[PDB]
């Protein structure tokens, strides 16, 4: 089946160098387009780094250039990310992602695992309302996430993406590009809103439900998440 | 490409890489000798396939082989009883023709005027009207044991020449070359099938190298 | 025998479809006509439609 | 024209009707171009994509010959120093660009029978081979098509390289090919009579004639001028041979494409079809 | 005996010829003869696909009206996006020898086939991310001429053997086998509703199938060799075939007859594909001339020509919503005509 597992890292004194590798096994690897996303312990999730198919187009964070550096490995399938220089900001837990871009594809569908790494002693705004709500099941809820830029292309396409995690796991996509329900995702969510203001719909909420929700946009790098909304009990 | 979006430009660059892709494909693809294997039912056709295929590598039937650093693809389509109208222009532009008749069917039911009319249907088509062919001319011994008591006249009222092999074997090969209708254009090669190995496919390679190299000389000076 | 078979399937399927309801060509060609006639509005090719709204500028 | 240069007067003062000469071959080199390069390149051949570059360069001569001399008609203040550099590198460097193109076709046709990234590489040679005389020290070490220095390292090297190597490599590069090639073809074929021959050895035998005094006139005075002063021979010879040879290098850039139609069947009948 | 059964047949013949005749009192031309002509028809070329290194023998459009499927004799299946001439898969063949492709309705599978007497069903949407044969349909025994989706579980074949066939996706088996033609079967066409479909062979006759049961209702006679194509009206009541005769004709199912043919003095080669628009007022037809002419289905008067290819053009569709025309050739190139 469809696997991503991660591995390297660990303790590191603060101005040293590490290097991380994300093995991939299911899939036709050299097809698809990779990132690397990382996530700070007690808060979201941000876009560190993007390399194309075929290496032919690479894009880093705006925190990050100078510092770290990409590449793949297509005959071992696998994916590196160099890093030098670690400051104490960067102590985080990385994932490894898997993008496809053509003509009605799904980006960002499979999420790795994650490693630990602890290292020791004109961008676009989406906003959320972080509180977390209260929920019992069997009652509907909404989730709202507004945008500084319109998101709406002259093409037609709406780019946003909802993402799910529940408590200690990875994240798992629900919509992409604003209204379509992503594969093996159950019917009860919806997706809709105008530009720069947009909703996530749930409807018989049942008890596997409560986590973490995300709202990112594809309009343009870098990539950029919102604050996160968190649904319990 | 300026108001492209950041999706949009992944798109083109996966399109770039098919396309270059299927051009290394195809220039790998261009470097194949095509032939097409054609016959009256059970002239010998298994007999060539079985002693020219050196190396390994209903419908149609395929055959892959390599003989002095150069590939060859052999194609036979004697199990299609359809008809042969509505599927040939297919295979124009194929390298060449081998053409394979039995001798021994010169007293048969005679089953060479058959031979005979598929040899002037196929070449002077109007798909084959530069396509060289080669003729096999297989059962050469059974020929010699069949010919010392049944005469050849039997097949051709017409025949006045010695009862032996080496007249009428010419006579036969002059009465399959005499139903060209071109012979400006393309050319006939003949080969007596011998048991001994390796020259039946000596004889196709040689056949091959000198039809290319009059059609690189053929084409390249037309200005 | 089997010449007979195929006689006797031939006749069966000839006396089977030689059985259906026919109407007038005057009738099927004004059927023809009106289902042309309506639908002329909704037909890109009959009538250009401006380039506002051609996908295939 | 110009007192202080004071060559090619003569002829430039008896020149009547030549732009009659510059619209006629303006117009077989833009028809010849039009055809090859609005038919898909003609099956696009590669070797047809370099003889089309070939039209580029004869044009570009008679462009430079009266437009700057028909300046120097409006404006007759111009100083030698200047007008001398902007014509000269004109014809030199389409020299240049013809004879390289030149070697590349019979390339073209020879790695077939016995066995754009290039177009930019000969362009760019072609453009940086015209460096040291194109414009540069201005008069005194340039030749205004002909003579100069009436009374020493640079032209002596100068003249005996452009006479070298933009001469005798064409003229035997291309001899030898031909003859191994038509030598070639009987053994297999037998095909003397072709079409496609005769087109490389009318080209040569136009481009070994030609050319031929405007060379035999830089050789000669590159000569004398080393040697002996010789102030009677060397100044009739060269005034002989600079005078014809520049009218003949003129026509021959005007009517070059002219054998491509009377001898070429299929670019004849094209060219026709075309207009 | 046998002699009796002859003479019954040309009594059931004879019957059935006097009972045409009988209902034909007026012919198509009289009754549209006083519509107004369509005028002149002009499109030009928007897009061009190029891509292909050989003949190209077959296309359909998708469903959306956006992305189509060409086959070709390099052994290439391609899918292209007609908006951007983006290329979006390019599937390699077992097979060069291919004469027919498919589009599913859902869009989700494609289907092929040739001259190796086999359908072969491709999947487009799986987890691993590459396109990889789904099933493998054998049984024929001559080449297959087309294919067409019913749906994502059943595919209706044709082949040279004479005969026509209903598969099984998910078991592989024919569940019906459609016989009667005496030549080979070289065009096939599904109805709008999906209950019957005509097939068009070279015995010079069409025939009305009836996919519930296997059982032919109708046959139609009047060309003179070799039917080539073969399409449905856009109201289910009528056809088109076009043949080696340089002529189309158009086929009514209620009358049972010929209400038009369409032919031109200067028009002396084959035709390979056939049309219509989206309201059925003109019919697209291809030609061995390298051409395509556009007619007034209704008055038969030629509209216009579309000549922009330089070797036989053999395939040819219209989109769902009828706001383009799709043609290919064997110079292997595709265009699109708007």
């Amino acid at each position: 089946d469809v696997q991503l597992v991660e591995s390297g890292g660990g303790l590191v004194q603060p101005g040293g160098s590490r290097k991380l590798s994300c093995s991939a096994s299911g899939f036709a690897f050299s097809s698809f387009g990779m990132h690397w996303v990382r996530q700070a312990p007690e808060k979201g999730l941000e876009w560190v780094a993007y390399i194309s198919s075929g290496s032919g187009t690479i894009y880093y964070a705006d925190t990050v250039k100078g510092r770290f550096t990409i590449s793949r490995d297509d005959p071992k399938n696998t994916l590196f990310l160099q890093m030098t220089s670690l400051r104490s900001e960067d102590t985080a837990m990385y994932y490894c992602v898997r993008s496809i871009y053509y003509y009605g594809s799904s980006p960002f569908d499979f999420w790795g695992q994650g490693t630990t790494l602890t290292v020791s002693s004109s961008d676009i705004v989406m906003t959320q309302a972080t509180s977390s709500v209260p929920v019992t099941p069997g009652e509907s809820v909404s989730i709202s996430c507004r945008s500084s830029k319109s998101l709406l292309h002259s093409n037609g396409n709406t780019y946003l993406y909802w993402f799910l995690q529940r408590p200690g796991q990875s994240p798992q996509l629900l919509i992409y590009r604003m209204s379509n329900l992503a594969s093996g995702v159950p019917d009860r969510f919806s997706g809709s809103g105008s530009g720069t203001a947009f909703t996530l719909t749930i409807s018989r909420l049942e008890a596997e439900d409560v986590g973490v929700y995300y709202c990112m946009q594809h309009l343009e790098y870098p990539l950029t998440f919102g604050a996160g909304t968190k649904l319990e009990l | 490409g300026c108001t492209l979006s950041a999706e949009d430009k992944a798109a083109v660059e996966r399109s770039k890489m098919i396309d270059r892709n299927l051009r290394e494909d195809g220039e790998k693809a261009a470097r194949e000798v095509k032939l097409l294997l054609l016959g009256a039912g059970e002239s010998g056709k298994s007999t060539i396939v079985k002693q020219m295929k050196i190396i390994h590598e209903t419908g149609i039937v395929e055959t892959h082989f390599t003989f002095k650093d150069l590939h060859f693809k052999m194609f036979d389509v004697g199990g299609q009883r359809s008809e042969r109208k509505k599927w040939i222009h297919c295979f124009e532009g194929v390298t060449a023709i081998i053409f394979c008749v039995a001798l021994s069917d010169y007293d048969l039911v005679n089953r060479m005027h058959e031979s005979m009319k598929l040899f002037d249907s196929i070449c002077n088509n109007k798909w084959f009207t530069d396509t060289s062919i080669i003729l096999f001319l297989n059962k050469k011994d059974l020929f010699e044991e069949k010919i010392k008591k049944s005469p050849l006249t039997i097949c051709y009222p017409e025949y006045a020449g010695s009862n032996t092999y080496e007249e009428a074997a010419a006579y036969i090969q002059c009465q399959f070359e005499d139903l060209n209708k071109r012979k400006d254009t393309k050319e006939i090669y003949t080969h007596f099938t011998c048991a001994t190995d390796t020259k039946n496919v000596q004889f196709v390679f040689d056949a091959v190298t000198d039809v290319i190299i009059k059609n690189n000389l053929k084409d390249c000076g037309l200005f | 025998t089997a010449s007979i078979a195929q006689a006797r399937k031939l006749v069966e399927q000839l006396k089977m479809e030689a059985n259906i309801d026919r109407i007038k060509v005057s009738k099927a060609a004004a059927d023809l006509m009106a289902y042309c006639e309506a639908h002329a509005k909704e037909d890109p090719l009959l009538t250009p439609v401006p380039a506002s709204e051609n996908p295939f500028r | 024209t110009l007192n202080s240069t004071e060559i090619y007067q003569l002829f430039e003062y008896t020149r009547l009707g030549v732009w009659l000469m510059c619209i006629v071959g303006t117009f077989l080199n833009v028809l010849v171009i039009t055809t090859i390069l609005y038919y898909r390149r003609k099956k696009k051949s590669p070797s047809d994509t370099y003889i089309c570059n070939l039209a580029v360069a004869d044009l570009l001569i008679v462009v430079g010959l009266p437009f700057f001399l028909e300046y120097a008609k409006h404006h007759p203040k111009l100083s030698r120093e200047v007008v001398c550099s902007g014509l000269n590198a004109c014809f030199y460097i389409c020299l240049f660009a013809g004879v390289c193109f030149l070697i590349n076709l019979s390339m073209d046709r020879y790695c077939v029978i016995v066995w754009t990234c290039w177009v930019v590489i000969f362009w760019i040679l072609a453009v940086l081979m015209g460096m040291p005389h194109y414009l540069m020290y201005s008069h005194t070490n340039n030749e205004c098509v002909g003579e100069f220095a009436n009374e020493g390292w640079f032209p002596v090297f100068l003249n005996t390289k452009v006479n070298i190597c933009g001469y005798l490599a064409p003229i035997a590069l291309m001899a030898y090919t031909y003859n191994r090639m038509v030598r070639f073809i009987i053994n297999y074929v037998g095909k003397w009579h072709m079409q496609t021959l005769h087109v490389l050895l009318v080209v040569v035998v136009s481009f070994a004639s030609f050319w031929f005094p405007f060379n035999l006139a830089l050789f000669l005075e590159s000569i004398r001028l080393l040697a002996g002063v010789y102030n009677d021979t060397l100044q009739n010879v060269i005034i002989f041979c600079l005078y014809v040879g520049q009218f003949l290098a003129y026509v021959r850039a005007c009517l070059n494409p002219g054998i491509y139609i009377l001898v070429g069947t299929q670019m004849r009948k094209d060219m026709w079809t075309t207009l | 005996e046998l002699d009796q059964l002859r003479q019954e047949a040309e009594q059931l013949k004879n019957q059935i010829r006097d009972a045409r005749k009988a209902c034909a009192d007026a012919t198509l031309s009289q009754i549209t003869n006083n519509i107004d002509p369509v005028g002149r028809i002009q499109m030009r070329t928007r897009r061009t696909l190029r891509g292909h290194l050989a003949k190209i023998y077959a296309m359909h459009w998708g469903t959306d009206s956006r992305l189509l499927v060409s086959a070709s004799q390099d052994g290439k299946l391609i899918i292209w996006d007609s908006y951007t001439t983006n290329k979006v898969h390019a599937i390699p063949l077992r097979s060069s020898w291919v004469m027919t492709c498919a589009y599913a309705p859902s869009g989700n599978y494609v289907a092929c086939g040739g001259l190796d007497n086999i359908c072969s069903i491709y999947n487009l949407k799986t987890r691993e991310g590459n396109v990889r044969v789904s099933r493998e349909l054998a049984g024929h025994t001559g080449y297959l001429s087309c294919c067409r989706f019913l749906d994502d579980n059943q595919i209706v074949t044709s082949s040279g053997d004479t005969t026509c066939a209903l598969w099984d996706i998910e078991t592989g088996q024919q569940t019906t086998t459609f016989t009667g033609h005496t030549g080979d079967v070289m065009s096939l066409s599904l109805a709008p509703d999906t209950r019957l479909f005509v097939s068009g062979a070279c015995d010079a006759s069409a025939k009305l199938w009836d996919v519930r049961e296997g059982m032919c209702r109708q046959t139609f006679t009047g060309h003179e060799s070799d039917i080539n194509a073969i399409c449905f009206f856009p109201n289910g009541n009528a056809f088109a075939t076009g043949s080696d005769d340089a002529t189309c004709r158009l086929f009514d199912l209620r009358a049972d007859q010929e209400l038009m043919t369409y032919s031109h003095d200067n028009i002396i080669c084959g035709i390979t594909s056939v049309s219509f628009s989206k309201s059925g007022r003109l019919l697209l037809a291809g030609y061995d001339d390298f051409n395509c002419n556009v007619w007034d289905a209704l008055k038969a008067d030629r509209a216009g020509v579309l000549a922009g290819h330089d070797n036989r053009v053999s395939c040819l569709g219209v989109t769902d919503d009828g706001m383009a025309v799709a043609t290919g050739s064997w110079d292997s190139f595709l265009k699109i005509w708007n």
